DNA sequence: TAATCCCCTTGGCGGTTAAAACGCGGGGGACAGCGCGTACGTGCGTTTAAGCGGTGCTAGAGCTGTCTACGACCAATTGAGCGGCCTC
DNA sequence: AGGCCGCTCAATTGGTCGTAGACAGCTCTAGCACCGCTTAAACGCACGTACGCGCTGTCCCCCGCGTTTTAACCGCCAAGGGGATTAC
């Protein structure tokens, strides 16, 4: 039950499918790598956060108005999830 | 048995109906306006709430929200809410 | 002869083909799974509502459009299309991570 | 024996309730007491910013010939205009996209 | 003695000072705007009697005003004119 | 013994007389019986019309320095916008002047 | 004389002296610490009344309280402020 | 016939004022009730990252041979420190001056 | 009575001296207006929010805790002036 | 023959001397003028503490130095030492304004 | 905090390509050495208004008495506004 | 979607009761205005010298264009977790 390499879960050409989102048209070989790490360290962040709002809410299950206060405090408020 | 959850759907649903009888809705575009609602109440009650103590009143008023349109909301969209909300409680005062 | 577009050409062609798409460009469950597999390290038997794995899922595509669409205007700046990592670091750090 | 139930909404001639953003403004913690102008105020200001989403999504809808708002038309309506982009430069919007923005030097010649 | 004479002053003064609160007014200034009410209202007027006419219909509503504006008025100020017409007859219907 | 009333204008909280505008259309030999919505629909349109005018010209007077509109500020707010002209292009202003107007070939060089 | 404005002053000299007994203080210095405090007080502050909006909480507790530093502190500046504020109320908790 | 009114930054040990951060909090529009332990973990936390961050700028000023505490040392010191430092990215210090900071690119060979 | 031209007395040196402390080592002659045209438009965006505080508190002098209100507003908060 | 320094050797002992040193930079009156006339530009007639002034001051320089490191970090990566006004204006994209 | 329930999440399974993945031709990309017009740092004297320091004064900042607006709050009552559904 | 049907809660009104700050008004004090001596500022021209970037080339690096494959997706099935709801 315990997961090792879902980093590798996103894939690279999801990573290319997002840069042509991002409009960009040539991406060196380094690009996925830290693209992967800076994901993983924003995604840390934020479920850091949530996951302290769900022990501080007493909770087990994640749910998405905590990821939506999470990304409040980050200053990358969405819309579109209940909020 | 359920619990009800208040959201802004008919008014929006309203506003929409009568400045564009034709035209439809989805429901997540819904809930970005939901979420909109709620995020600019949120930022005028914040610097509302933030007016009231830097001039130690105790009481929220419509100048504080309106100090607090000019403070956030930008530019010409301020002009224009300054002058319905000066129709709105004008009226509102004559009613 | 088999038709072969010249390099960028296909390039474009994905650039506009994602800029008129709307949807998500990430597989749902491997996501969903390293969500999971993350968040295992911080709090154990951890569970997901799939609504906010979703939520997760879109706030980090647009997070990291907005991160590409800093990097390519520090790529313009550089005079360069094939962006590198140090675009990305140049980015975050002037944007201050 | 009572005066009629007529709404301070209706006193206002607009949408969004005088008496919903009122409690949620006195629970909100802000200030124990709210002057009577700000709710009103308030909801006036809301409701005509709702009013120019709508237009924009509008149009939006009506150029890309379906009658019912996407978000993908709240994204043209949010991000062609310069003072809704500085009122939500740092809002997310979900499945929205970006805009049509190619810079000059990815075209040919 | 005197006999009392009318005119749209107070009405265009209040507008004005609802679009400019700080901005004053000249009195032929007021003529003019007097005399463009008269005339709008009379073109409007007589173009609803000539749709009535030939609708055979003895009663002016809003839709042979709003067709007078579709008519006279052209199109983008006559779309916004519309859109305060609908708004205005439905919270009167509301009020 | 009566309720209290209220103008027809202020229950559609607009600041033309509702009521002069009803009476100068029923008097007006246009129709014997009009319908409730005509003159609330009329004045509406006149009095937002009136609001554009004098937008523009209270703009025109900030132009001028003048604190006053002046109808020189009339004639340069009507005859600089294009659906206004199409409104007016046949009515003469007193006092209005004309815009400041010089053809190419009159200028020197 | 004049009103007495509360300030930080003698709190911040008692903490100096309890880790620098030999040291002395700006004025200007002071104020900035007085800012300081004001300052994380009311972020602190503010997110306690965020997350007891969140968890529907009429009243803000030490474990909100503790929430919020976990929030807004930096890993072991948040831990040791844990420890700090555990063995504070522990020492309030047994007087 | 009351005992002797002991003061409840003594009671937790700690020199904040409790009784301070409790009215403020009581007047600060929050909550209307405080938890009892949650101000005094509230001057703890205060009290600990003062007492750091005077310990750090004690420490700046006998590294530049000074005796008084000085805005640049709080600058010199906060700055240094890499969570202080994003805990107060956006913060600026008055006459604190900048970190001493020399891009290598920019030094000679 | 009025002013004309103050923005001139950021003066050139005095933009040099900060981009000095700015760590800028070479320093296009084309730098000064754009920085003074930035400078700018920041202060008139902290001094409109400042205005906007003093009218509020009914004064016509305005004091230094406004202008830190509208800092911390812009996310520009700045220690040493406040209370 | 007089003394006189390599490019950048004065510049750079400038940049060691305030980032060492914290004072102001700009003349104070000249700014208290500005700022005086850019009032009137919204209200005539006001007054300002002088303690206004300088805190106006200490935060336009502290955001001017924030932009010029931007600047820097800019210009490095477009492999400069001579700034031009793109990289602010690219800085000024960058950080959402 | 106890109960609980139910519904919404989690794991398992059968195919199906969609998606990933691997590999190969190829044009483009990045970019350095050197060149070359260049563009600005640095010297340093001169000007002047900033800086310092020195006076007079009242505008309004700030503090004090009144007082009435002003608005929160409770029982009741209603009407709009949300849950549910189905359907075109 | 939306539009229609059933529920329910919320929103208001009348009054009441406490109170907040607006207003007047004094006062006194620092901003403003005025004045005077000094020299840092500053700035402007000359000149030394280094800057930015482009030509050509150069080396190599993903992009595009396929094939293969596999597990993601979709549809289906069984479990129970826990979240939320009511009462204490």
């Amino acid at each position: 039950k315990v997961l090792r390499d879902n980093i590798q879960g996103i894939t690279k050409p999801a990573i290319r499918r997002l840069a042509r989102r991002g409009g960009v048209k040539r991406i060196s070989g380094l690009i996925y790598e830290e693209t992967r790490g800076v994901l993983k360290v924003f995604l840390e962040n934020v479920i850091r956060d949530a996951v302290t709002y769900t022990e501080h809410a007493k909770r087990k299950t994640v749910t998405a108005m905590d990821v939506v206060y999470a990304l409040k405090r980050q200053g990358r408020t969405l819309y579109g999830f209940g909020g | 048995k359920r619990s009800r959850k208040e959201s802004y759907s008919v008014y929006v649903y309203k506003v929409l109906k009568q400045v564009h009888p034709d035209t439809g809705i989805s429901s997540k575009a819904m809930g970005i306006m939901n979420s909109f609602v709620n995020d600019i109440f949120e930022r005028i009650a914040g610097e509302a709430s933030r007016l009231a103590h830097y001039n130690k009143r105790s009481t929220i008023t419509s100048r504080e929200i309106q100090t607090a349109v000019r403070l956030l909301l930008p530019g010409e969209l301020a002009k224009h809410a300054v002058s319905e909300g000066t129709k709105a409680v004008t009226k509102y005062t004559s009613a | 002869k088999p038709h072969r577009y010249r390099p960028g050409t296909v390039a474009l062609r994905e650039i506009r083909r994602y800029q008129k798409s709307t949807e998500l460009l990430i597989r749902k469950l491997p996501f969903q799974r390293l969500v999971r597999e993350i968040a295992q390290d911080f709090k154990t038997d951890l569970r997901f509502q799939s609504s906010a794995v979703m939520a997760l899922q879109e706030a980090s595509e647009a997070y990291l459009v907005g991160l590409f669409e800093d990097t390519n205007l520090a790529a313009i700046h550089a005079k360069r299309v094939t962006i590198m990592p140090k675009d990305i670091q140049l980015a975050r750090r002037i944007r201050g991570e | 024996a009572r005066a009629k139930a007529k709404t301070r909404s209706s006193r206002a001639g607009l949408q969004f309730p005088v008496g919903r953003v009122h409690r949620l403004l006195r629970k909100g913690n802000y200030s124990e007491r709210v002057g009577a102008g700000a709710p009103v105020y308030l909801a006036a200001v809301l409701e005509y910013l709702t009013a120019e989403i709508l237009e924009l999504a509008g149009n939006a809808a009506r150029d890309n010939k379906k009658t019912r708002i996407i978000p993908r038309h709240l994204q043209l309506a949010i991000r062609n205009d310069e003072e809704l982009n500085k009122l939500l430069g740092r809002v997310t919007i979900a499945q929205g996209g970006v805009l049509p923005n190619i810079q000059a030097v990815l075209l040919p010649k």
